[PDB]
C-alpha cells in the first residue's frame, strides 16, 4: 500500500481490512490512507488483515 | 437473507440492498464498486452458503451491480432487516432516510442534496448520486437506504464516521431497477 494519492474526500465502504500501526483495524485502504494523511505521515501498516 | 445484511465476495465484504425480482428470476442489488471484479457470493466469511454469481455491474459512472441467486433454499426476504419495502420512490431535499449495512447497523438522517459528483479517484468518479448526513463505515456498501417501505438508495461511499458525524452519497435505486428491468417485492 501507497498513500500517495492521498488524501481523498470520499471513499467507498468496502470492507477489506488493514492493521494501523495505533492498533485500529482500518476497513480499507481508503479509510488508511486518509487517516495516514491525517496523522503528518506517523501512522504506519502493521500487517494485512485485522488487527 | 434481507437488505443489509452481509455478502462476501473473493475480495471483501459488502452489504445486500434489495431482493428484487423479474418474472420468477430473483436477484440482489448491491454496489457495483462490490460487483466489479467478483464473480460469486456467499452468505458467510466461511464461503459455506453460496448466494449467486454476478450478472451486471457499473462502476464507475455509476455505482450498482446486481446478483443473480443461485441458491434454492435461502429465504430472500423483500424487507430490510424487518422492515418491509413496498415500492421504490426518488429521493428528495429534506426526506427523512435510513440506512441499514453490515457493520453499523441501522442509523437515519436526511436528503441534503441531489445529484452530486464524488471523485473516488484515479478516475473513479460517479454521479448523479444522492448526498445525505448519514454516517456509514466499511462494510457498509451497497446497503440499502429507505424510507418507510420506500427503497431509495444504494450506499455508495462518503467520509466520516458514526462515532463523529459523516456524509454518505447512495446511487438512486430507480436508476438500477430501470437498467435491469427488476422491480422490489
Amino acid at each position: 500500500v501507497d498513500c500517495s494519492e492521498y488524501p481523498k474526500p470520499a471513499c467507498t465502504a468496502e470492507y477489506r481490512p488493514l492493521c494501523g500501526s495505533d492498533n485500529k483495524t482500518y476497513g480499507n485502504k481508503c479509510n488508511f490512507c486518509n487517516a495516514v494523511v491525517e496523522s503528518n505521515g506517523t501512522l504506519t501498516l502493521s500487517h494485512f488483515g485485522k488487527c | 437473507i434481507s437488505g443489509g445484511d452481509a455478502i462476501y465476495s473473493s475480495t471483501g465484504r459488502c452489504s445486500l440492498g434489495f431482493n428484487v425480482r423479474s418474472g420468477s428470476t430473483y436477484y440482489f442489488l448491491t454496489a457495483g464498486h462490490c460487483t466489479d471484479g467478483a464473480t460469486t457470493w456467499w452468505a458467510n466469511s466461511a464461503r459455506t452458503t453460496v448466494l449467486g454469481t454476478t450478472s451486471g455491474s457499473s462502476f464507475p459512472n455509476n455505482d450498482y451491480g446486481i446478483v443473480r441467486y443461485t441458491n434454492t433454499t435461502i429465504p430472500k426476504d423483500g424487507t430490510v432487516g424487518g422492515q418491509d419495502i413496498t415500492s421504490a420512490a426518488n429521493a428528495t431535499v429534506g426526506m427523512a432516510v435510513t440506512r441499514r449495512g453490515s457493520t453499523t447497523g441501522t442509523h437515519s438522517g436526511s436528503v441534503t442534496a441531489l445529484n452530486a459528483t464524488v471523485n473516488y479517484g484515479g478516475g473513479d468518479v460517479v454521479y448523479g448520486m444522492i448526498r445525505t448526513n448519514v454516517c456509514a463505515e466499511p462494510g457498509d456498501s451497497g446497503g440499502p437506504l429507505y424510507s418507510g417501505t420506500r427503497a431509495i438508495g444504494l450506499t455508495s461511499g462518503g467520509s466520516g464516521n458514526c462515532s463523529s458525524g459523516g456524509t454518505t452519497f447512495f446511487q438512486p435505486v430507480t436508476e438500477a431497477l430501470v437498467a435491469y428491468g427488476v422491480s422490489v417485492y
